[PDB]
RNA sequence: UAAUUGCGAUAACGAACGAGACCUUAACCUACUAAAUAGUGGUGCUAGCAUUUGCUGGUUAUCCACUUCUUAGAGGGACUAUCGGUUUCAAGCCGAUGGAAGUUUGAGGCAAUAACAGGUCUGUGAUGCCCUUAGACGUUCUGGGCCGCACGCGCGCUACACUGACGGAGCCAGCGAGUCUAACCUUGGCCGAGAGGUCUUGGUAAUCUUGUGAAACUCCGUCGUGCUGGGGAUAGAGCAUUGUAAUUAUUGCUCUUCAACGAGGAAUUCCUAGUAAGCGCAAGUCAUCAGCUUGCGUUGAUUACGUCCCUGCCCUUUGUACACACC
């Protein structure tokens, strides 16, 4: 109810331009960037991995971890 | 800030009515040849190193 | 080389065989599936909704492949976890016999299992067959 | 028959039996590769003797292990035990004393009780509490 | 016929707790002074060559308030 | 605490008194002696004893022991 | 490193990093040194390990608690507050994650960062309640190296725990967070604050 | 699963079965703010109305929403069993209902009344504001009323 | 009967709830006599003859 | 081992002490291939107060 | 020293009960005697995958051999051993090494003399005395009651979530117990969403239930901090099981209803290693009912290894007009 829950176009764009300079990226990180609830944050993770920016260094459920691509 | 390292050279025993406190005679490493008796808070044996936050002041008993 | 299913990790295998039974179409799913719960020790239905009956079939197969014979009673016990009795302490509780007896019946029609003497269900010869083949498939996905 | 020794390992009430015969270097537990063996976060506990004493060494032998009893951690500490004991048993009867004794030196100098079973065992509970030492709560009034 | 009874004297009743308790019973019930009763039991047990023996009498004798006594002699052990 | 009862300490005395030739700085053989030369009802009590008749012997070799 | 293959096969990265160096989940024990004299002795590091599990008999004797590999002491301490007693597998994993996380941030042996935050958060001197007649003041004391490590482990893991409570950051991040900030005390860490305050009050009564 | 987009299609908060429903909540659980629909009931109803459970409540085509109700208020025609239902065997027409929204209130009312009206101990017990499933009333339940 | 029971006002929770509670509800053990355990009440007494005659 | 675990007390007062009795049952079996005569000879004798002897025949 | 356990001092010397010893259980035996009611390897008969011999299984006897794992008889083993530090170089304590094991090896059983107006006449066909004894305080039958609810107090269970809940998947114990003149422990097959029902079946048991595939736990997902999908009180409606009987709802299932509870004031309990804590199981009770207990194993820490501050006790000294002994 305090907003983070859908996709408001500007949002998607924010997610593509802002995730560089993220040495650490995970569910808790994506939430903390004043946006995305844990759900669509988790969907974002899979989809920012579709290509680039984030590198899968950690495995699993409960904990993701990613790094800027190089 | 100065640090001041002193190596425990002897264990004297327990004080503090509770008995958690341990008297000990230490020896500095940075310039030895001088010894002081301190009161420790944790468990202690011979040859351990206390970081005396200040260097010249010893205690005795504890109530 | 040459292969077994024991040569393959449980989740890799079972999720592989699951997709298979799915990707296939030959099955016999009860039809009460989607409205049913799998154990009274549970709270919600499966979240896989469409499917999950494949997950248990694939699981049930693999379990029977790994041993002599097993009945519904054993699988009801295998599959059932702790039930919250609300404010009263947890008790283990058996799972649903319908799900399993129909999983066993379906797998047999598809000829992956057979009504072993002594009792229960033994892996079928044609089960040994196909299971070892998809196990072989999944190791190959990591060639 | 070929050269073959059988050994065991225990931790709590787990008991892991090994059969180390002469072969082409397999390492299987119950009936699966030693590379599976999940609880997973512990997998390197059972790889451990292999890497401790050089991943070769096993080329002349076959190893099978069957654990019953204990639980999902007990059984790991037991199976790694019987594995390393089985390696030192085999050299003991077949290879040579130096080779064997080198092998004990490696294990012990590292060791998580690889050759030597942990005597720790559950203490009996006694009436007046839910545990062995723990006591029921009292009040005075 | 499928059950059969045989009597048997006992090798010296003097080393038999049960025999000697029953003796006290019959001693007291027959009117003997408590101490006389217990000593005679003790001294006859000893005389049967026991290592030691002990007699307790507890309860009420003639006075309202209940009492107890120990009549022992020789050697006993008490634990393990 | 591992303080030996008198039964043990007394029996060692008695043994070291009258079998000092035989008996040795070695428990293992002191053990065996105690079987042939004394009657003891439990292995544990004999071990206990022989371990201490050993101790007393070991320090006799380095000056007397009162008793 | 010379690869060797037998019947049932061992994975390259497993064959690799293992037989060579005896390093962590996959982290270097070499280097990794204790920047504060003392603490060396009461911070382990070498002999090196694969994971922080161990059937360790560290209890039955007064000081041998110290011989335990410090990382595994750190994890051991994660598994508490009733609901989580036991549950080392739970814990061990958290550490594995934590160390990964830490490494992402500012490079460094993550295991070294752990070392640093320990060394950095143990009260050099402290205080104890001395009788002195009802109204009991606070006699200052210097504190043991052991108590310095212990306290630091506990301080770290507690702050992480409470920071972890009731919020979206996972327990492994808060732990990593605490450690990172504590590696060179940035006063924004629960542990340092307390360390600093504990020495503030000890000093204030001498 | 996917990164989506959507225009201004979905509306936050939507009203159905005489009550209000938050839009930015998964539609299964969003439905539960309606009385007489618990997690199970909602779950099955959505499955039957051929809706994507993965969806939020806000998305949902008005046709979907129309379906979701239709089934809710006639669960027997759309092959939901009956053991699934909170009022099998009425006690008057003896039919099988699933009472929903503002209506569960009146039926609780009705039932409580039928007991009292017939003077059955349970009913008396209700009228007194006591516990009625026979629990011990010495120690427990003392704030209340 | 049951008809009376529901009709009876002065009944059910509401009416109790609105009554103060007796203080006996919060009393004590009450004890009464215990430090007189050894001082026999019987007024009687054995006598040294009767005890000697018995023991 | 047959356990029986009872309170020591006939009544209820006191710290609640518990006390388990046990009875140990030892069972054994020896297989013999023999003629009729020895069987009876060897079962009438070798009797003992406190030892329960049972002799079953047959392969089934 | 855990110990009137010992050393030592010594008008005492040398002993006995209690402590210790002893006994039971848990630990160690590739040494002993064996085992189709335990199990291994080989061999046949045989399935699958590979095929280059291989890998993974089926087969209460198709044969042969073995006893490492299991079982339980007889032994063996440890004595704080070796070394060292400390000490009246005494009893001992401390560290290092070795060791299955070195905290009384760990945990129990047993346990002297003496005290209490401790509890129990509601365990007893143990019992004195008193009471009662046919309109009974005997007994039995029907029904109600011990559960009654403004509220005070104690043991508990479940929780306040994200080290989590939920959903799929992995999937591992130990202590136990079971039916004769009876209906106990129940595998397997069908039916049923479930609870359960039905047809058969093995077991008087290391033989069958049962590898009691237990739960925490592990993995992959959904949810995403919102009294939320944490929490599950209260209540409605329905289905079944035990029983002659279930209303004041025995218990079980299903849908629905979804309370307090956001870590708890003064206070207070328990605990030192396979212990605390978490987690379930069997047994007792039991027709049916465990939120209780007695045990059991599973996962497995932090912190002491000290003291006399609090509290409790014990010992000396000392006072006494107490000895029915400060009630
Ligand atoms: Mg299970
Ligand atoms: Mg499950
Ligand atoms: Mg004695
Ligand atoms: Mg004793
Ligand atoms: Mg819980
Ligand atoms: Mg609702
Ligand atoms: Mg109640
Ligand atoms: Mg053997
Ligand atoms: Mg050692
Ligand atoms: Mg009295
Ligand atoms: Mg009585
Ligand atoms: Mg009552
Ligand atoms: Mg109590
Ligand atoms: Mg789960
Ligand atoms: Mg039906
Ligand atoms: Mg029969
Ligand atoms: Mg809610
Ligand atoms: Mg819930
Ligand atoms: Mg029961
Ligand atoms: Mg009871």
């Amino acid at each position: 109810a305090q907003h983070a829950v859908i996709l408001d176009q500007e949002k998607y764009d924010r997610i593509l331009k802002e995730v560089p300079t993220y040495r650490y990226v995970s569910v808790s990180v994506l939430v903390d960037r004043l946006k995305i609830g844990g759900s669509l944050a988790r969907i974002a993770l899979r989809h920012l991995e579709k290509e680039g920016i984030i590198k899968p260094i950690s495995k699993h459920s409960k904990q993701a971890i990613y790094t800027r691509a190089t | 800030t100065p640090v001041t390292l002193a190596k425990v050279i002897k264990v004297l025993g327990r004080t503090g009515s509770r008995g958690g406190v341990t008297q000990v005679r230490v020896e500095f490493l940075e310039d030895t040849s001088r010894t002081i008796v301190r009161n420790v808070k944790g468990p202690v044996r011979e040859n351990d190193i206390l970081v005396l936050m200040e260097s010249e002041r010893e205690a005795r008993r504890l109530r | 080389p040459g292969v077994s299913v024991r040569d393959v990790a449980a989740q890799d295998f079972i999720n592989a065989y699951a997709s298979f039974l799915q990707r296939q179409g030959k099955l016999e799913v009860p039809g009460y599936v989607d409205i049913v719960k799998t154990s009274s020790g549970n709270e919600m239905p499966p979240q896989d909704a469409e499917g999950w009956f494949y997950k248990r079939a694939a699981s049930v197969a693999r379990h029977i492949y790994m041993r002599k014979q097993v009945g519904v009673g054993k699988l009801n016990k295998l599959y059932g976890g702790a039930k919250s009795r609300g404010v009263r302490p947890y008790k283990h509780i058996d799972a649903s016999g319908s799900i399993n007896r129909k999983v066993l019946q379906a797998l047999e029609k598809i000829g992956i299992v057979e009504i072993s003497p002594k009792g229960g269900r033994r892996i079928s010869e044609n089960g040994q067959r196909d299971l070892d083949r998809i196990a072989a498939q999944t190791l190959e996905e990591d060639e | 028959a070929v050269p073959s020794v059988q050994t065991f390992g225990k931790k709590k009430s787990a008991t892991a039996v090994a059969h180390v015969k002469a072969g082409k270097g397999l390492i299987k537990v119950n009936g699966s590769p030693i590379t599976l063996v999940e609880p997973e976060i512990l997998r390197f506990k059972v790889y451990e003797p292999l890497l401790l004493v050089g991943l070769d060494k096993f080329s002349n032998i076959d190893i099978r292990v069957r654990v019953t009893g204990g639980g999902h951690v007990s059984q790991v500490y037991a199976i790694r035990q019987a594995i390393a004991k089985g390696l030192v048993a085999y050299h003991q009867k077949y290879v040579d004393e130096q080779s064997k004794n080198e092998l004990k030196k490696a294990f012990t100098s590292y060791d998580r009780t690889l050759l030597i079973a942990d005597s720790r065992r559950p203490e009996p509970k006694k009436f007046g509490g839910k545990g062995a030492r723990s006591r029921f709560q009292k009040s005075y009034r | 016929g499928t059950i059969v009874l045989y009597a048997e004297r006992v090798q010296d009743r003097g080393l038999s707790a049960v025999a000697q308790a029953e003796s006290m019973k019959f001693k007291l019930l027959n009117g003997l002074a408590i101490r006389r009763a217990a000593y005679g039991v003790v001294r006859y047990v000893m005389e049967s060559g026991a290592k030691g023996c002990e007699v307790v009498v507890s309860g009420k004798l003639r006075a309202a308030r209940a009492k107890a006594m120990k009549f022992a002699d020789g050697f006993l052990i008490h634990s393990g | 605490g591992r303080v030996r009862t008198k039964t043990v300490k007394r029996a060692s005395k008695a043994l070291i008194e009258r079998y000092y030739p035989k008996l040795t700085l070695d428990f293992q053989t002191n053990k065996r002696l105690c079987d042939e030369i004394a009657t003891i009802q439990s292995k544990r009590l004999r071990n206990k004893i022989a371990g201490y008749t050993t101790h007393l012997m070991k320090r006799i070799q380095k000056g007397p022991v009162r008793g | 490193f010379t690869p060797v293959v037998l019947a049932t096969p061992i994975p390259e990265e497993v064959q690799q990093a293992q037989t060579e160096i005896k390093l962590f989940n996959k982290w270097s024990f070499e280097e990794v040194e204790v920047k504060d004299a003392s603490l060396v002795d009461y911070v382990q590091v070498r002999q090196p390990i694969f994971v922080a599990h161990t059937a360790g008999r560290y209890a039955n004797k007064r000081f041998r608690k110290a011989q335990c590999p410090i990382i595994e002491r750190l994890t051991n301490s994660l598994m508490m507050n009733g609901r989580n007693n036991g549950k080392k597998l739970k814990a061990v994993r958290i550490i594995k994650h934590t160390l990964d996380i830490i490494n992402v941030l500012t490079d460094q042996n993550p295991i070294q960062v752990v070392v640093d935050a320990i060394t950095n958060t143990g009260p050099r001197e402290d205080t104890t309640r001395v009788g002195g007649g009802g109204a009991a003041r606070r006699q200052a004391v210097d504190v043991s190296p052991l108590r310095r490590v212990n306290q630091a482990i506990a301080l770290l893991t507690i702050g992480a725990r409470e920071a972890a409570f009731r919020n979206i950051k996972t327990i492994a991040e808060t732990l990593a967070e605490e450690l990172i900030n504590a590696a060179k005390g940035s006063s924004t860490s629960y542990a340092i604050k307390k360390k600093d305050e504990l020495e503030r009050v000890a000093k204030s009564n001498r | 699963s996917l990164v989506v987009q959507e225009q201004g299609s979905f509306q936050h908060i939507l009203r159905l079965l005489n009550t209000n429903v938050d839009g930015n909540i998964k539609i299964v659980y969003a439905l539960t703010t309606i009385k007489g629909v618990g997690r199970r009931y909602s779950n099955l109803v959505c499955k039957k109305a051929d809706v994507d459970l993965h969806k939020r409540a806000g998305e949902l085509t008005q046709e979907e929403l129309e379906r979701i109700v239709q089934i809710m208020q006639n669960p027997t025609h759309y092959k939901i069993p009956a053991w699934f239902l909170n009022r099998q065997n009425d006690i008057t027409d003896g039919k099988d209902y699933h009472t929903l929204a503002n209506n569960v209130e009146s039926k609780l009312r009705d039932d409580l009344e039928r007991l009292k009206k017939i003077r059955a101990h349970r009913g008396i017990r209700h009228f007194w504001g006591l516990r009625v499933r026979g629990q011990h009333t010495k120690t427990t339940g003392r704030r209340r009323a | 009967g049951n008809e009376g029971a529901i009709r009876d006002k002065t009944a059910g929770r509401r009416n109790n709830r609105s009554k103060d509670v007796t203080d006996s509800a919060t009393t004590k053990k009450s004890n009464t006599r215990r430090a007189t355990d050894r001082h026999s009440r019987t007024g009687k007494t054995d006598t040294k003859k009767k005890v000697n005659q018995g023991w | 081992v047959l356990k029986i675990s009872t309170r020591k007390t006939p009544n209820g007062e006191g710290s609640k002490t518990w006390e388990t009795y046990e009875m140990r049952i030892h069972k054994r079996y020896i297989d013999l291939e023999a003629p009729v005569q020895i069987v009876k000879r060897i079962t009438q004798i070798t009797i003992e107060p406190g030892v329960d002897v049972e002799v079953v025949v047959a392969s089934n």
